[PDB]
């Protein structure tokens, strides 16, 4: 894990079925693949990818003061650490089988959930730029202040002004 | 109608300007191979045209 941003999205994004989480986290990762035999690699490239994560213990950082602030030589700070989990509950409306009236005949059911990535695209060995800003845009996307809502790539497209392609239907 | 502009050394750029022969999209070529030209293939281009 090359790079790792932790963000704390509001209680709109919170309530959304991809974001069951208070926190985001947003990273980039490389990859290799080996021979059995030995050690040889054979191709290397860079994931990007952001999920929703749980808290599951805390480790020991150092201090990074700001410009208002000032540290000491060794000071220390404790943060978080983070794991991503498997299912998440959410509240759904629902109907008592075993109602006696009409008191209790409407409740809510609390149903878990498959948890999915937000993102996840693949760049070669090359490219390292382009992987890099992918990187930087989703996390500033996410500062913005709402969802993850642009995943265009122009690499990964059809061709444009093909008309005897185009034509045929997509709704 | 015969010109072409990639006739220099290397494919970089001749005297000439490219000819309709070369302009036209590849894509909207009928090959009759070596036979006439009958009705159905007035038809056939006016889909090809009009398809675009």
């Amino acid at each position: 894990m090359l790079f790792k941003y932790i963000h704390d999205v509001n209680a709109k994004v919170e309530e959304g079925r991809r974001y069951l989480s208070d926190v985001v986290r947003v990273a980039l990762d490389k990859e290799e693949t080996t021979d059995p035999d030995t050690q040889e690699v054979t191709s290397t490239s860079y994931r990007v990818t952001a999920y929703p994560v749980v808290q599951v213990g805390e480790e020991e950082v150092p201090y990074i003061p700001v410009h208002p602030k000032t540290a000491e030589p060794g000071q220390k700070v404790t943060v978080p650490t983070y794991d991503v989990p498997e299912k998440l509950p959410v509240l759904v409306r629902g109907r008592n089988p075993e109602a006696t009236g009409d008191y209790d005949d409407h409740i809510w059911v609390t149903e878990e959930v498959e948890v999915r990535p937000l993102v996840d695209e693949v760049f070669k060995e090359d490219e390292f730029e382009k992987a890099r800003l992918y990187y930087e845009n989703v996390a500033a996307q996410l500062a913005e202040g709402d969802d993850i809502r642009h995943y265009y790539r122009k690499d990964l497209d059809r061709e444009a002004g093909h008309y005897s392609v185009s034509r045929y239907p997509s709704f | 109608f015969w010109g072409d502009s990639k006739l220099a050394p290397g494919g970089q750029e001749g005297l000439q300007f490219d000819g309709i022969n070369k302009m036209i999209d590849p894509e909207n070529t009928i090959d009759l191979k070596g036979n006439y030209l009958e009705e159905k293939h007035i038809n056939w281009g006016s889909q090809l045209i009009l398809q675009n």
